C-alpha cells in the first residue's frame, strides 16, 4: 500500500534477485515505479529455478522415476536449462518491466537523471477522505 | 447433399448460422475444461466459479464480460490447452437492487492460477468498479501465479494490487475466500476492505507447507497453516468465518446492506418512524432492562452485547471479526434506520483491557467506517491497557497509537 | 450569431443564410447564382450549416419542443425522464432483431430498422439528417433517460465515413458530452472514404476531430457492432481502446484492419495480372478463409477488445443494464487545464 | 382521459364487496412518500470531505456538478 | 414391398401426424427439416431426422435430390409426402418410384391426369358426374368467351387449367368485364404457371363447398369414408370445416357418394384423396376437382367415421386390399378450426412471430394437432398454420357448444391468430343456421361476416396509461376471488410516491418511421418492407421506372407481396436476384 | 413439484388433468395428476395408440405410474390372446413383472363490516400499493 | 362512507388497519 | 375510477383513509 500510494518520484535498481510476490512489493513497474533499471546480475522470475522446474516438468520427473532413471541428474539438467533460459533480467526487459539493463556504474547517472526530472510529478489518485491501509 | 441431424451445423455463411455458432461458443463456456471437472467439484461438495456468482447476485442480473477470452502463452506447451475464460469469470450485476462488479476465480483451470489474460480480465472489472463508483466483490481461489507464464503474471499481479490501492477508500471492496489462495493471491484480499472465509474449505498462505518444511523443518498441514480459524483467531486477517458458502454469501449481502456504493453517495437508510415525545416519555421496557444491567461490584463482568443489542434497532447487529481480539466488539447496526458502527469494550475478555490485537481490530474498523461516512458509537468500559512484557516487546505503544 | 448556436432550424423557401448576396457576388466576381444555389435551406443543410429544414414555422416550433424534450435546462441540471420502465421482458420486437441483418456482406439495409427496435420506443429523434447522410446522429431514450445515438447508415455510401459524417459526429459528440447524455454507438462501416476529392476535402483533419471528440467526451460510452468494423471505422466508432466503456458485438460482426476484398487486392497485386485463373481461384480461396478467420468477432472477443458477443434480441435490455451501471461514471484521471486542443 | 385505473381483471363483485375492497386498499395505500418539503441542505455534504488534487477533473465533474445541480 | 422405415418429406402438423401414424404402425419414422425447422416438434417426435439445410422451401423441401438423399442415407424404404410441396408433383412421384422406394400416394399418371383440370373434366364427364354449364374444352379467345356468355349467360368465370391454391380464377358479372379479365388471367397464368390454357364456365354467386373423403385401392375397391363441408373460406382457402356435411338432402348425399366412387373408378385412382364439389342455393351439385393427396381436413372424418385415414394409406401402399368394405356411417358431428398466424382484424394477413405461449384446449371432445409448442418461432418462409383444433359432439348444436368452450379455453400469445374469428363464428347466427340451412358460403367471411376483431398489438403500450407499470395481485373479499391490477403510480387516500423523480408520461411512438408522406421513400433506395423471398424481379439494371411500377415480388408466408417504385427515376444498383432471401429494410435498388 | 408436464396430444387421445407445469402436490389429496384416454376402432389399434401416447407423455419433478403404464401396454399377459387375457384384480400384485427402476410468506387479513355484511378481506402479505 | 357506483355504503374498519 | 372487466365504475371515498 505505501509504495503504490506514494506519489513522489520512485526509482528502482534491481541487483540480483527479484522473485515472486516480492518483485511486486519491491518497486515493480506496474505498481507505478517511475524508473526501473537492472544490473546485469539481476534475476527476475516467478520463483527460484529449483521450485519452478519441479513443477513445470512434473510429467518428465514422474515418468523418469517410473522408468527408474537418474532423476537427480535429470533435475539438474532441467534446472540448468531453466536458469540459463528464464532467470535473467532480459525476460523482464523484453516485457518492458525493466526500462534499461545497465552497467552498474551507470546507476548514479540514471538515478540522478530521474530525480532531477521527476521533482514535480503530475499524478493523482481518485478523490477520497483517506485510504484504508491494512492495519 | 443431406446431412444427419446430430452432425449438421447451420451454415455459418448465414446470419442464422453465425447466431448458432454464438450459441455453441456460449454453451462451451459453462464447462470450459469439460463436465468431468464440474462433476468433480460438485462431488467435492463445492459450487463452481459460475454458480458462486449466480448464487450471490440477484437472479438474472448478471452480465458476463470477456466470456470467450483465451490465454496467448506459448511457453512449456500451454498453447495446447486454451480453456475459454482463462479460468476467471468476470462481470457485473445487482445485489438487493444495487449494482456491483464481481469476479470469481475458477480453481479447475490450471488450479485457478493467474495468467496474463486472467489478470487483464480482473483489471478490466476493477477499473469498471472504480470508474462507476460501485462495490467490487472478488471470489478468490488460486494456486498463485501460473508458473509457465513468465514474469508477465507478476506484472498482472502488480497491476491488480495497484488497482486495489487506488480503489482503497473509494468503493467498498469485499473478498470472499473459498479455496486455497496461494502466493500473490493473498495480497489482493488483504488490500480489500472485508475478508470472508469458509471455515474448512478455504485457506490463505504465501509460502506452502513444503517450502516451510524445507526451510524450517516445521511440518504443518495447509489447514493449520492457512485455515480460516488460523486467520481469524491468530493472524487477524479474516473478518468472517462462514459455516458454508451460502452463509458467506448471506454475510456479504448483510455487509453490503450497510455500506454506501461509494465514498460520496448517501448511505442506505431504512424508513423508520420516530415516535413523538421526550426521551423520558418514550422509554420501553427493553430500555428499562438497562437500569439493572451493571453489577454492583466494579469488577464483576457483564456481556456488552446486552447493551449493543438493546440500543440497536431490532437487536440486529452484524459483528465483524467476532472471533478475533474478543476483548473488543466491533460491527454494524442501525439506529432509527441509520447505519452505525459500534465499537465496544467487552468486559468478559481481559476484563475489557485494550491490547495490541484489539487496538488494530478497532482501528481498522473505525477507519473503514470513516471512509464511508458511517457514524461510530463507542461503548466504553476499559480499565486500562493489558499489562505485560509480551505487550511491551510486541509494540503496544506503536500499535495502540493506531486507535488514537 | 446563429452559427454559434447548437441547433439551426430553417423554413424551406423562406429561410436563407449567406454572407454575400448574389448582387455583390455578381459584380465583384462575375458569377451568376440564385438564392437557392447560394444559401437556400436545403443547400445549407447538405453543407451542414443548418440542422433541420421544415416546411412551416409551426413544424419548426414543434421540432424545437421535441428537441428540448431530450435536454436538461443547462450544463448542471438533469433532463426529464419520459416513460421509464416500459417493456421489461424480451418482446417480439426484440426477437425480430435476430434476423434483421441480411445474410450476404455486400447487401445493405436501413439502420433505422435496428435503431427503432433497440431503444425504448420509436422516438428516435434525428438531427442533421441531410448533412453527411452516411451517419445518423439522433436522440433516443433508454429506460426513460435520453441518450445520443451515433450510428452508421449502410443504406448510404456503404456507410463509409465521409468528411461531413466525420464533422457531424464530432459536433454531436461534443454537444452530448456538454449536456451529459450517454453516447450509444451502432457500428457498421468500412471506415473512412477513399479518394482524392475526400483527401482534398480534409478527411484527415475531420477524422482527427472525430477521434478527438470521442476521446474527449466524459459521458458513458456504450458500443454495439453490427457487421463491419474495419480499420479507422472500428477505432473511431467508440472502440474500447478509445475509452468506450462497454463494447458488444452481434455475431455478424467483422472486426479487422481491412475487409477481405481489400486484403485480396493487396495480396494479388504481388502476382501478375489475373490472366491465369489460378489468380482468380487464389483470390476466392483467400477471401473465404479470411471471412472465416480474420474478419470475425472471435479474435476481438478472444483478446477482450470487445466485452461480449450477444444475441441481437438482448441488445435493448443489455443497454438498460449497462447504462444503469454507468450512470455515475467519473472520467479520470484527467488533468484539468484551460482546454484540450483540437485539430483545426 | 388518460389516467391508469385499478382493474378487477377477474371476478364480478357486488357493490358491498367493491366497497370492502376499496376501503381496504385505500387504507393500505402508502402515505406521503417522497415528501413535498424535502429541503436542500448541502452543509457537510460528502463531496466536500474528499481530498482533491489541485488539478483533479473531479473538481469539475463531481464537486462543482454536485454543488450546482439543482 | 411392405413399408418398414418411412420418411415424411414434410413439416409441421402434418409431419407430426404422419410420424404419429408410423408410431401407431410400429414403423421407423425419419423426418427431414430445413434450417428454420431445426427445433421443430416433429424433429423431436421422429425416430430419426436429417437436415436438408437451405433456408427456403425451394432449396429445402422442394429439392428432389435432397429428399432422395435423405431417404438413401437413412435407409428408409418408403416416402410419404404429406400435403403441399412435392405431394402432387408427379415428376417427384415418378422419381420416388424409380428410385426403388414405396411412394405412399397415388400413381404418377393419375396425378398428372387429375392435375390437368381439363383432363379431369373429361374424366368426370366420362364418369358422368354432374358438371356446371361450361366450356368442354379450352377456349380460344374472348370472342368465344362472350359467345359462351351469351349462349349460357352471366355471371361467368375464367379459370386457369393448372392454377391452384386459390390464385387461378377471375369472374365477370357483365359482358364489358370479359376482355380485360381474359387478358389479365391469360398473362397471369402464363406468369405463375407457364400454362396459359384457360377454360370458362358459369359462376355460382354463393356456393357451398362440399367434398367426399375417398379411399381407393390397388385391388379396385373404393369407399367413401365420409363427407365434409368447407364453405368457410377467407380468400379461396379454408378456415373452418365440418363433418359430416350438414344440411343436405339424402338425394344430394347419395349422389355424392355415388359420383365420387365413379370418378375414382374412371380415374384409376388409388390411395386416399377427395372429390370436391360445389352446391348451389338451387341445390344443384357440380364437380369441382380431385385432390390427389391426404387433405388437411381428414381429422373431422376420422372422428365421425372412425377410420384412421393415414394408416389406411400405409395399408394401400403395402398393396393390401381395403378391410373396410362399405361407406361407414357417422356417429357424431365434428368441426376443425385452422389456427393460422393471421390477423383477422387486419385483413387476414399472415405475420411471423414467436409463440411465447401455446396452451392448447383439452378434455371433452377436443383433439389438438399442433405443429407448434411454446417457444416455437415462425418465420416468413412457410405457411402460417400453427395447429388444428378438432371438436366433436353428438349433434351439431352440442359440437358447437363444445367448440365455444374449447375456443374460449384456447390461448396463443406472441403472434396474431384467427382464434378471435373462430370465437365469433361459433356464435354467429349465420353459421348457427335455422336448423336446416346456413347463410354462410365461400364469400361469406370476406363480405358478410361482421369483422368485429380489433387489430393485434401483442402487449405493446399504445396509449399513455399503458406506460404505467402494473402489479397484479389476488385478493379475496368475502371469500370471492378477485384478480386486481394496481398501477405503480396509483395514489389514493392522499398517497405520494407516484412519478417519484418527476417522471413525464406521454403516448409512446410506434416502432415505425414517421410514415407521413414518406417512410424510407424520401430517399432513392427501395427497401424490402418485410422478410421474404424475392421470387420475381420485375426490372433490370439501368431501367427507367415510374412511381407505382412493380420492382420486385416478395414471397412471405407463401403470400406474394408486390414491392413497388415510390418515385420516378433510373433503377441503379439493383442488388437482388430471383430466389434471394431478403430481410425487412434490405435495400433492393436505388431509383436514381 | 410438477416441474414439467408435456401432455400427449394428437389422434385418438384425450387428457383430463388437474395439474400443469409448475403445479405442486402433497399427501393431503389424491396424488392423482391426470387421466389419459386412448381410443381406436379395435383393442389392438387402441393398444398401438397407447404404446405411442404413453411414450409421448412426459412428466418431471415427481415420480409417476407412467413407466408402469408403458410396461403393461407391452405385456403379452395384457395383450389379448384373441378371446381372453390373463389379468385379474390381483394381477399387478401377484403376476406382473414390476421391474421398473426407482426415481433418482403468510397472506394479510382484515375483518371488515359493510352494512349488514361481514366480510373478511385477505390479500398478499407484501401488498405495496 | 364509501360510494360505489354512487350507491352509498358505510364500512367499519379495524383500529389497526394498515397495509 | 375502478374497472370491472373493463366496465367503468366510479367510486368515491373520503380524501384520506390511511
Ligand atoms: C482537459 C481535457 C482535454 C482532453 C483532450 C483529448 C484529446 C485527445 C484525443 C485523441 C485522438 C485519437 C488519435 C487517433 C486514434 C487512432 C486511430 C488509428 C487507427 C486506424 O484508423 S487504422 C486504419 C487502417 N489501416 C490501413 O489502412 C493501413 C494499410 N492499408 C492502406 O491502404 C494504406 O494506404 C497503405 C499505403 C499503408 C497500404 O500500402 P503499403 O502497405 O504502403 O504498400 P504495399 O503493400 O504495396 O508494400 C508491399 C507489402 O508487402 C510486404 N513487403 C515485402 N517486401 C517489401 C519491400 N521490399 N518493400 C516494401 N514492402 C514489402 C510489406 O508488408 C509491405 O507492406 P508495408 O511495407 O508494411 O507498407
Ligand atoms: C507467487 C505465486 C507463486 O509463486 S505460485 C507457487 C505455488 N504454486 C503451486 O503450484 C504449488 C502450491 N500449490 C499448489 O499448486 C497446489 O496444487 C494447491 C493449490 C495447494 C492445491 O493442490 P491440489 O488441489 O492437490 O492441486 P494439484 O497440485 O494436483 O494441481 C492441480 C492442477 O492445477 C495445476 N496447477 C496448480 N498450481 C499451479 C500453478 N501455480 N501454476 C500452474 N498450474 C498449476 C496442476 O499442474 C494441475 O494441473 P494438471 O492436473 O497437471 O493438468
Ligand atoms: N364454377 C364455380 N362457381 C363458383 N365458384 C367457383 C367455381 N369454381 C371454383 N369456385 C370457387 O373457387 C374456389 C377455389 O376452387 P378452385 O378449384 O378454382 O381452386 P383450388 O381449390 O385452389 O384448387 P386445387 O384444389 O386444384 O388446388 C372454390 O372453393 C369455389 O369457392
Ligand atoms: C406450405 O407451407 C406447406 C403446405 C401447406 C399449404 C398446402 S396447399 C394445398 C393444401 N391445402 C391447404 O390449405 N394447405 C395445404
Ligand atoms: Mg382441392
Amino acid at each position: 500500500y505505501a509504495y503504490g500510494e506514494a506519489t513522489v518520484a520512485k526509482v528502482t535498481v534491481i541487483t540480483r534477485k527479484s522473485y515472486g510476490g516480492a518483485y511486486c512489493v519491491m518497486g515493480s513497474k506496474d505498481m507505478g515505479a517511475d524508473v526501473v533499471v537492472a544490473w546485469p546480475t539481476a534475476q527476475i522470475a516467478v520463483m527460484g529455478a529449483s521450485g519452478a522446474v519441479g513443477f513445470v516438468y512434473r510429467q518428465q520427473l514422474k515418468e523418469a522415476a517410473k522408468n527408474g532413471e537418474d532423476v537427480d541428474a535429470l533435475r539438474l539438467e532441467l534446472q540448468q536449462t531453466y536458469e540459463d533460459t528464464l532467470v535473467n533480467p532480459y525476460i523482464a526487459a523484453e516485457r518492458g518491466y525493466v526500462d534499461a539493463v545497465i552497467p552498474p556504474s551507470h546507476t548514479r547517472g540514471y538515478v540522478a537523471n530521474a530525480l532531477r526530472l521527476l521533482e514535480r510529478k503530475i499524478v493523482q489518485m481518485p478523490p477520497k477522505k483517506h485510504g484504508n491501509i491494512p492495519l | 447433399v443431406t446431412e444427419p441431424s446430430a452432425e449438421h451445423q447451420v451454415d455459418i455463411h448465414t446470419t442464422a448460422g453465425k447466431l448458432a455458432d454464438l450459441k455453441r461458443r456460449t454453451e462451451e463456456t459453462l464447462h470450459p475444461v469439460g463436465e468431468a471437472a464440474v462433476d468433480k467439484v460438485h462431488a467435492k461438495g463445492k459450487l463452481t466459479a459460475r454458480e458462486r456468482i449466480l448464487a450471490l447476485l440477484d437472479e438474472g442480473s448478471f452480465v458476463e464480460l470477456d466470456a470467450l477470452a483465451k490465454h496467448r502463452s506459448t511457453n512449456f506447451g500451454l498453447e495446447k490447452n486454451r480453456p475459454l475464460g482463462d479460468g476467471v469469470i468476470t462481470g457485473y450485476g445487482t445485489i438487493d437492487g444495487r449494482d456491483v462488479c464481481i469476479f470469481s476465480q475458477d480453481a479447475t483451470v490450471f488450479g485457478g492460477s493467474l495468467g496474463e489474460v486472467y489478470g487483464e480480465k480482473i483489471v478490466k472489472v476493477q477499473e469498471l468498479a472504480i470508474k462507476t463508483g460501485r462495490p467490487l466483490i472478488g471470489i478468490n481461489d488460486g494456486a498463485g501465479a501460473r508458473i509457465q507464464e513468465g514474469v508477465v503474471s507478476l506484472g498482472l499481479y502488480s497491476r491488480i494490487f495497484h488497482n486495489n490501492i487506488k480503489a482503497s477508500g473509494v468503493i467498498p471492496q469485499i473478498s470472499l475466500i473459498m479455496g486455497a489462495a496461494a502466493g500473490g493471491h493473498v495480497y489482493s484480499p488483504a488490500l480489500t476492505d472485508f475478508v470472508v472465509m469458509v471455515d474448512q474449505t478455504s485457506q490463505m498462505f504465501i509460502t506452502g507447507p513444503d517450502v516451510i518444511k524445507t526451510v524450517t523443518g516445521e511440518d504443518v498441514t495447509m489447514e493449520e497453516l492457512g485455515g480460516a480459524h488460523t486467520h481469524m483467531a491468530k493472524s487477524g486477517t479474516a473478518h468472517y468465518v462462514a459455516s458454508g458458502e451460502q452463509d458467506a454469501f448471506d454475510y456479504v449481502r448483510d455487509l453490503l446492506s450497510y455500506l454506501p456504493p461509494n465514498n460520496y453517495a448517501d448511505p442506505p437508510l431504512y424508513p423508520v418512524a420516530i415516535p413523538e415525545g421526550s426521551i423520558e416519555e418514550t422509554l420501553t421496557d427493553e430500555d428499562l432492562e438497562l437500569d439493572t444491567l451493571i453489577p454492583d461490584s466494579p469488577n464483576q463482568p457483564y456481556d456488552m452485547h446486552e447493551v449493543i443489542t438493546r440500543i440497536l434497532d431490532d437487536d440486529e447487529f452484524l459483528e465483524v471479526q467476532a472471533g478475533y481480539a474478543g476483548n473488543i466488539v466491533v460491527g454494524f447496526g442501525r439506529v432509527e434506520g441509520r447505519p452505525v458502527g459500534i465499537v465496544a469494550n467487552q468486559p468478559t475478555q481481559f476484563a475489557g483491557c485494550l491490547d495490541i490485537n484489539a487496538s488494530e481490530k478497532a482501528a481498522r474498523f473505525i477507519r473503514t467506517c470513516d471512509c464511508f461516512n458511517i457514524p461510530i458509537v463507542l461503548l466504553v468500559d476499559v480499565p486500562g491497557f493489558l499489562p505485560g512484557t509480551d505487550q511491551e516487546y510486541n509494540g503496544i505503544i506503536r500499535r495502540g497509537a493506531k486507535l488514537l | 450569431s446563429p452559427i454559434q448556436t447548437d441547433l439551426l432550424v430553417a423554413v424551406r423557401d423562406q429561410g436563407y443564410m449567406f454572407i454575400t448576396g448574389p448582387d455583390v457576388i455578381k459584380d465583384v466576381t462575375g458569377e451568376d447564382v440564385t438564392f437557392d444555389e447560394l444559401g437556400g435551406a436545403d443547400e445549407q443543410a447538405k453543407r451542414g450549416n443548418i440542422h433541420k429544414v421544415v416546411n412551416s414555422e409551426a413544424e419548426a416550433y414543434q421540432y424545437v419542443r421535441d428537441y428540448l424534450s431530450f435536454l436538461p435546462s443547462n450544463h448542471f441540471d438533469n433532463p426529464p425522464i419520459v416513460n421509464p420502465g416500459m417493456e421489461p421482458e424480451i418482446t417480439p420486437h426484440d426477437l425480430e432483431l435476430d434476423s434483421i441483418v441480411p445474410d450476404a456482406d455486400n447487401m445493405a439495409y436501413d439502420m433505422h430498422e435496428i435503431l427503432l427496435r433497440i431503444f425504448d420506443d420509436g422516438d428516435v429523434f434525428e438531427i442533421a439528417e441531410q448533412r453527411g447522410p452516411a451517419m445518423i446522429t439522433a436522440f433516443a431514450r433508454v429506460d426513460g433517460h435520453p441518450v445520443g445515438v451515433i450510428a452508421n447508415q449502410p443504406m448510404v455510401l456503404s456507410g463509409a465515413i465521409d468528411n461531413e459524417a466525420s464533422d457531424k459526429a464530432a459536433s454531436f459528440i461534443r454537444f452530448c458530452d456538454s449536456y451529459n447524455l450517454p453516447l450509444v454507438f451502432v457500428v457498421d462501416t468500412p471506415g473512412a472514404m477513399p479518394g482524392v476529392a475526400e483527401e482534398k476535402g480534409g478527411i484527415i483533419k475531420r477524422g482527427g476531430r472525430f477521434f478527438n471528440a470521442i476521446v474527449e467526451a466524459d459521458v458513458p460510452k456504450v458500443t454495439v457492432i453490427i457487421r463491419k468494423a474495419y480499420g479507422g471505422g472500428y477505432a473511431v466508432m467508440g472502440s474500447k481502446q478509445l475509452s468506450a466503456d462497454l463494447n458488444f458485438a452481434w455475431p455478424t460482426a467483422r472486426i479487422a484492419v481491412i475487409g477481405a476484398e481489400g486484403a485480396a487486392q493487396l495480396l494479388v497485386k504481388r502476382f501478375p495480372d489475373p490472366n491465369a485463373p489460378e489468380v482468380q481461384k487464389i483470390r476466392d480461396d483467400f477471401i473465404e478463409g479470411y471471412n472465416l478467420n480474420m474478419a470475425t468477432p472471435w479474435i476481438a472477443a478472444e483478446r477482450g477488445y470487445i466485452d461480449a458477443v450477444i444475441q441481437p434480441h438482448e441488445t435493448r435490455l443489455l443497454l438498460r443494464k449497462s447504462l444503469r451501471l454507468l450512470r455515475d461514471k467519473q472520467n479520470g484521471p484527467k488533468v484539468q487545464r484551460k482546454h484540450g486542443l483540437l485539430p483545426l | 382521459d388518460h389516467e391508469a385505473h385499478i382493474k378487477v381483471l377477474r371476478g364480478e363483485p357486488t357493490p358491498e364487496e367493491m366497497a370492502a375492497l376499496m376501503a381496504v386498499l385505500a387504507s393500505a395505500g402508502g402515505g406521503p412518500a417522497e415528501p413535498v418539503k424535502k429541503e436542500r441542505n448541502m452543509w457537510g455534504h460528502p463531496v466536500d470531505k474528499l481530498r482533491y488534487s489541485v488539478f483533479s477533473w473531479q473538481r469539475v465533474t463531481l464537486l462543482e456538478r454536485t454543488h450546482m445541480r439543482r | 414391398s411392405k413399408i418398414s422405415k418411412v420418411l415424411v418429406a414434410n413439416r409441421g402438423e402434418i409431419a407430426v401426424r404422419v410420424i404419429r401414424a408410423a408410431k401407431d404402425a410400429g414403423l421407423a419414422s425419419v423426418a427431414v427439416y430445413a434450417e428454420p425447422d431445426a427445433d421443430a416438434p416433429h424433429v423431436r417426435l421422429a425416430d430419426e431426422a436429417f437436415a436438408l439445410g437451405g433456408q427456403t422451401s425451394a432449396e429445402s423441401y422442394l429439392v428432389f435430390e435432397k429428399i432422395l438423399d435423405a431417404a438413401e442415407k437413412s435407409g428408409a424404404n418408403a416416402i410419404h409426402p404429406g400435403y403441399g410441396f412435392l405431394s402432387e408433383n408427379a415428376d417427384f412421384a415418378q422419381a420416388v418410384i424409380d428410385a426403388g422406394l414405396i411412394w405412399i400416394g397415388p400413381s404418377p399418371q393419375s396425378i398428372r391426369d387429375l392435375g390437368d383440370k381439363v383432363t379431369a373434366r373429361h374424366i368426370a364427364a366420362r364418369a358422368k358426374a354432374p358438371l356446371v354449364p361450361g366450356t368442354p374444352d379450352p377456349v380460344k379467345d374472348a370472342d368465344e368467351v362472350v359467345a359462351f356468355a351469351k349462349e349460357h349467360g352471366v355471371p361467368v368465370a375464367i379459370k386457369a387449367a393448372f392454377g391452384g391454391g386459390g390464385r387461378g380464377m377471375k369472374v365477370a358479372r357483365t359482358l364489358e368485364e370479359i376482355p380485360e379479365l381474359f387478358e389479365s388471367a391469360t398473362r397471369e397464368a402464363i406468369a405463375a404457371f407457364g400454362r396459359g390454357e384457360c377454360f370458362v364456365e358459369r359462376y355460382l354467386d354463393k356456393p357451398r363447398h362440399v367434398e367426399a373423403q375417398v379411399i381407393a385401392d390397388q385391388h379396385g375397391n373404393v369407399v367413401v369414408a365420409g363427407t365434409r363441408d368447407c364453405s368457410l373460406q377467407r380468400r379461396f382457402q379454408k378456415l373452418v370445416e365440418e363433418a359430416p356435411a350438414p344440411f343436405l338432402t339424402d338425394a344430394q348425399r347419395k349422389e355424392i357418394h355415388e359420383s365420387a366412387k365413379r370418378i375414382c373408378k374412371e380415374a384409376g385412382y388409388y390411395g386416399a384423396g377427395t372429390v370436391e364439389y360445389l352446391v348451389g342455393q338451387d341445390g344443384l351439385i357440380s364437380f369441382l376437382e380431385v385432390n390427389t393427396r391426404l387433405q388437411v381436413e381428414h381429422p373431422v372424418t376420422e372422428e365421425t367415421s372412425g377410420i384412421d385415414l393415414v394408416r389406411q394409406q400405409f395399408k394401400i401402399a403395402n398393396g393390401e386390399p381395403l378391410d373396410i368394405t362399405e361407406d361407414p356411417t357417422p356417429r357424431g358431428h365434428s368441426f376443425e378450426f385452422r389456427i393460422n398466424g393471421e390477423d383477422a382484424g387486419r385483413g387476414f394477413l399472415p405475420a411471423p412471430g414467436p409463440v411465447t405461449k401455446f396452451v392448447a384446449p383439452t378434455g371433452p371432445g377436443v383433439r389438438m394437432d399442433s405443429g407448434v409448442e411454446t417457444g416455437s418461432v415462425i418465420g416468413g418462409q412457410f405457411d402460417s398454420m400453427l395447429a388444428k383444433l378438432i371438436v366433436t359432439g353428438a349433434t351439431r348444436e352440442e359440437a358447437l357448444e363444445r367448440s365455444r368452450r374449447a375456443l374460449a379455453e384456447f390461448t396463443v400469445e406472441g403472434l396474431a391468430t384467427v382464434i378471435p374469428f373462430h370465437r365469433a363464428v361459433v356464435s354467429d347466427p349465420a353459421f348457427i343456421g335455422d336448423g336446416e340451412k346456413f347463410d354462410v358460403h365461400t364469400r361469406w367471411i370476406e363480405t358478410e361476416w361482421n369483422n368485429t376483431v380489433e387489430p393485434f398489438t401483442g402487449g405493446d403500450p399504445i396509449e399513455e396509461e399503458d406506460t404505467v407499470p402494473r402489479q397484479t395481485v389476488v385478493v379475496e373479499v368475502g371469500g370471492r376471488r378477485l384478480e386486481v391490477s394496481l398501477p405503480g403510480d396509483l395514489a389514493i387516500g392522499g398517497g405520494g410516491g407516484a412519478a417519484a423523480p418527476g417522471v413525464v408520461r406521454k403516448k409512446p411512438k410506434p416502432r415505425k418511421r414517421g410514415g407521413g408522406g414518406a417512410k424510407a421513400a424520401s430517399g432513392d433506395a427501395v427497401t424490402a418492407p418485410m422478410q421474404g423471398t424475392v421470387v420475381k424481379v420485375a426490372v433490370e439494371e439501368g431501367q427507367e421506372v415510374s412511381a407505382g411500377d412493380l420492382v420486385v415480388v416478395l414471397e412471405a408466408m407463401k403470400m406474394e407481396n408486390p414491392v413497388t417504385a415510390h418515385k420516378d427515376g433510373t433503377i441503379t444498383g439493383l442488388a437482388v436476384e430471383a430466389g434471394a432471401a431478403i430481410t425487412q429494410g434490405t435495400v433492393i435498388a436505388e431509383i436514381k
